[PDB]
């Protein structure tokens, strides 16, 4: 998550 | 050491501009106020034992270790406090040079300012200043454990206020093309713009990023099957949830080997790659379903080949890079037991968020790996071939990634485009899986694994073993294709008496052309022909509001200097600085006692104008001509004396100025007359009576006509804006009951008192005048108004307003009481003896000011509020  | 008030500045400010992250605080030197650092005992040492980082500080002297030779020789606390308070947010990682510190107009308090990086940072770094410095003045040494503790809390402030590297690269690029970036308090959502042109990130997707796509990409089995309707070569696969489905998926799925993963997956847990027979599938997929939220299971056939990402921004590959997995290669004879720590000693190896590169992390899930590599610990590889030590391919596990956007096959460009249209992402993080991605994607058996929405491309700007790709920059491109910033035109008007009345006129004549005008006055914020909010709103928290509206095209703030004062300017940068006078009426407010200091602090608004931007000055005042210099950007000059030799000259080598020339407000531009209204023809100027309004209509003209607004359109404002309370609250409106008339005012200063005066003395009727001025005002001032009360007036009725900000409650009535009686002992005969009385109520003065007004009188009201006078006259007819 965040950021894949 | 007290610390009386901490201010953060966030923008062009009075000390600095182009320093606008600052923080100033009211330091109360009660007992070493004229207390030299040779004169204290032994601390000079302990100050340079506690901090030995202080010789990097290139002081005055301008030479290394300058400061400590300034030390020795004797320096006020403050300064060592400031250089302490540099020092001590230096260390925590944070790149902070300059400072400054002055003496205040009261006998203790300096005045001490410390550049900051992070406002919590800044703050808590000057808390510790005085701390730290007020224990070495008392102990002579500072303990080293609350030295470690106040660096440790500095850091963790430091890395609280922080933006991850994509937002932080994305920030960087919009910085570098002077795109304006604030961040909105709600989601670490990135503002970009102003404005309609405004822009929204939150890490790496858009505020044009689709719901359907990102929530399509988080699907597996939906990307899948809609890849595969659109002909894209996507893995062959199939669901399960029941250990009965297995043997008929892998049935169905083409053979072996295959490949067991859940639907639902972060950091890919319990994800097998290859399996070859029974058993293993079997306790693969018994791991996958214990490790899925929803217990179902992927099954699909396992394509060999290495694994790339492609990042797709605006429908355009990026950047390519192959993910190789953790390993080492003994081409220097050498087995993995030396290789595994050999790395790890690498400096490009890092933890965290910010370096890629993770230290090889040798788990006993990493054992097992390697045990189903085929060798051993102290197995040497042969003839130097790479070795591997997982096979997720991530950067987490301590793989590398390789640039390959060069090498790329335009027919896989082409797929991998449709493939992020096709998803419907602005931005798009792919992975494939292909033997060679310089060929199509059909030739070799290449699959689409994925489509990943708000995708990391902190691998693909720093690849390790290629070329690095400037993503922010594609991102920037996205957001504003052309060479065109988020900025829309702002119009900062500043100046001591005529704001509020200059921001509402260059309101109305901008309305006039086609244009959603958001202004903030004195009164209250207004977006189009609606009020937004109400109160003072005059400093930077209102401009905010206007500069994130997403309807409004063109920004007008009246920027009054208490907001300048207390956190600076709420823009980098305004298209149209106006400077209308600056005169000496309230000093001493804050660090401001000269008129030269309050010059410099109106400066602020001048000197913000950008390079290609105009800053309109008054010619006649020449403390706001002085600004003509030290401003970039062009200037115009607006004066009501047409014979201005600074007007002239400038108009004579260029143009842009206006003038009040034979009744006419016109604009020169150059050798060029061109005249706009016969200021009769201007209800705000009541037939040219009032000259200020007749100057203030002229910095509007030229401000508006300096950004190219037509000559008609200025025309049509300034015929149109009235100056009664449809329009101004209180500003010149007068009102008519048929036996007197009544002009309430907003004068408080005996600059726009005289202003008042001006246009009050031609009143044929008798003068009946409510005065008064805000308690936090030096004496001075209220002897001058009481005087000019008494000029200008017949009749005097003295009030004090109800908010005295801290003033005994009286006292300026009766000093404005000394005033009067000065001014009325100053006239030897009969010539102006008007009478006077005080009473401190604003009811009890307004109710007795239309009491008694004769016929054909005019009774001027100065109230603290001008709803309590509209109400009051309303009621009254
Ligand atoms: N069918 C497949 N054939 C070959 N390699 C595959 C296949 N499915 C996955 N892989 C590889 O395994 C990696 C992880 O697959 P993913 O579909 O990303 O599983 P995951 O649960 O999403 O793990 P993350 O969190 O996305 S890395 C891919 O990047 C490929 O390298
Ligand atoms: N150019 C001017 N020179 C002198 N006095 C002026 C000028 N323009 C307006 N005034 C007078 O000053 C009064 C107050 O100024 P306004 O323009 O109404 O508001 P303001 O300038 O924003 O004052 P502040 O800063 O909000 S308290 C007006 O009611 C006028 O009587
Ligand atoms: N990679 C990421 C995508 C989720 C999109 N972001 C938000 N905030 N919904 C994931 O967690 O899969
Ligand atoms: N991946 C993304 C995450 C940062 C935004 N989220 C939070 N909580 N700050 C990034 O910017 O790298
Ligand atoms: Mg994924
Ligand atoms: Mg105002």
């Amino acid at each position: 998550d965040d950021d894949d | 050491m007290k610390i009386l008030k901490l201010q953060t500045l966030r923008g062009p400010n009075y000390w600095s501009i182009h320093r606008h992250k600052l923080v100033v605080m009211r330091l109360d030197l009660e007992d070493l106020y004229e207390k030299y650092t040779s004169d204290i005992p032994g601390f000079y040492k302990g100050l340079t034992e506690v901090l030995p980082s202080l010789v990097e500080h290139l002081c005055s002297p301008g030479v290394k270790g300058g400061f400590l030779t300034r030390v020795e020789k004797g320096t006020l606390i403050g300064h060592v406090i400031e250089h302490v308070a540099i020092e001590l947010q230096e260390l925590a990682g944070m790149p902070v040079g300059f400072g400054r510190t002055r003496e205040t107009s009261t006998t203790g308090v300096f005045q001490v300012v410390i550049e900051y990086e992070n406002e919590q940072a800044g703050r808590y770094a000057a808390r510790a200043a005085v701390r730290l410095c007020q224990s070495i003045v008392d102990t002579g040494t500072y303990p080293a454990t609350e030295l470690q503790q106040d660096l440790e809390d500095l850091k963790e402030l430091k890395n609280q206020a922080s933006l991850g590297p994509s937002t932080e690269a994305i920030v960087k690029e919009a910085e570098a093309r002077g795109i304006p970036w604030t961040q909105l308090g709600a989601r670490f959502m990135i503002q970009f713009g102003y404005g309609v042109n405004q822009k929204k990130i939150q890490a790496t997707l858009s505020n044009q990023t689709g719901i359907l796509g990102v929530e399509l990409a988080c699907d597996k089995e939906g990307t899948k099957r809609i890849l595969k309707d659109a002909g894209v070569p996507v893995p062959r696969g199939t669901v399960a949830r029941y250990f009965d489905e297995l043997q008929d998926a892998i049935e169905y799925v083409g053979g072996y080997p295959i490949v067991i993963k859940p639907l639902d997956g972060n950091h890919g847990r319990g994800i097998t790659i290859d399996v070859k027979n029974w058993q293993e599938a079997e306790e693969a997929y018994d791991l996958a379903r214990k490790a899925s939220k929803t217990k179902t299971v992927i099954v699909e056939r396992y394509y060999t080949g290495k694994d790339h990402r492609v990042l797709v921004v605006n429908g355009k590959v990026v950047a390519v890079a192959e993910r190789v997995p953790a390993h080492v290669v003994g081409n220097g004879k050498s087995t993995i037991a030396e290789l595994i720590e050999e790395t790890n000693r690498d400096p490009q190896r890092g933890d965290g968020h910010d370096n890629i590169l993770t230290r090889i992390t040798v788990d006993k899930s990493a054992l097992d790996i390697l045990g189903k590599q085929g060798y051993s610990i102290d197995s040497i590889p042969l003839k130097g071939k790479k070795c591997f030590l997982r096979a997720t391919a991530n950067l987490s596990t301590g793989g590398i990634a390789v640039d390959r956007t060069d090498e790329i096959h335009p027919e896989n460009v082409w797929l991998l485009s449709r493939v992020a249209k096709i998803i419907g992402l602005d931005i798009a993080g792919i992975d494939v899986v292909t033997e060679d991605i310089s060929q199509p994607l059909r030739e070799v058996e290449g699959v689409i694994v994925e489509v990943n929405a708000a995708p990391g491309f902190r691998m693909h700007v720093a690849p390790s073993r290629g070329l690095a790709r400037n993503v922010a920059g594609a991102v920037m491109d996205m957001l504003f294709p052309g060479s065109k910033n988020g900025r829309i035109p702002i119009l900062s008007v500043t100046g001591t008496n005529g704001k509020t009345t200059t921001t509402r006129l260059l309101a109305h004549i901008i309305k006039q052309t086609g244009k959603v005008v958001g202004y903030t006055t004195t009164d209250g914020t207004y977006i189009g022909e609606y009020l937004a909010e109400t109160g003072d709103n005059t400093g930077p928290q209102s401009a905010h509001l206007i500069l994130s509206d997403p309807t409004v095209e063109v920004a007008v703030l009246e920027t009054a200097r208490g907001g300048i004062l207390r956190s600076g300017l709420g823009f980098s940068s305004c298209e149209v600085g106006i400077v209308l006078n600056v005169t000496a009426d309230h000093l001493g407010i804050g660090d401001i006692d000269t008129i030269e200091q309050l010059a410099k602090l109106k400066s602020v608004v001048a000197e913000s104008v950008m390079p290609k931007g105009y800053a309109v000055l008054n010619a006649e005042d020449p403390l706001v001509a002085a600004m003509a210099d030290r401003v970039k950007g062009q200037v115009a000059y607006f004066s009501m004396d047409p014979n201005n030799e600074l007007l002239l000259r400038h108009t004579e080598a260029g143009g842009l100025a206006a003038i009040y020339e034979n009744g006419y407000i016109s604009i020169l531009k150059g050798d060029w007359t061109l005249r706009i209204e016969k200021a009769v023809n201007v209800p705000i100027t009541m037939a040219g009576k009032a000259p200020f309004m007749i100057a203030n209509a002229l910095a509007a003209c030229l401000a508006v006509f300096t950004q190219g607004v037509k000559i008609e359109h200025i025309r049509k404002g300034l015929s149109t804006f009235v100056a009664s309370v449809d329009q101004t609250p209180g500003r010149m409106n007068m009102f008519n009951m048929g036996s007197y008339h009544a002009l309430v005012d907003y004068a408080h200063n005996p600059a726009s008192y005289e202003a008042l005066g001006g246009f009050v003395r031609n009143w044929p009727g008798k003068r009946i005048g409510v005065v008064g001025g805000p308690g936090d005002r030096r004496d001075e001032d209220f002897v001058s108004l009481g005087e000019l009360a008494a000029d200008i007036f017949d009749e005097i009725i003295i009030k004090e307003d109800d908010d005295t900000r801290g003033r005994p409650r009286g006292n300026a009535a009766e000093l404005i009481c000394q005033g009067v009686k000065q001014f009325l002992n100053g006239i030897k005969n009969s010539e102006s003896k008007a009478t006077y009385e005080s009473i401190l109520d604003e009811t009890a003065a307004i109710n007795t000011a239309l009491d008694r007004a004769p016929i054909d009188g005019l009774v001027v009201i100065l109230p603290e509020s001008v709803n309590r006078a509209i109400s009051l006259i309303e009621g009254r007819h």
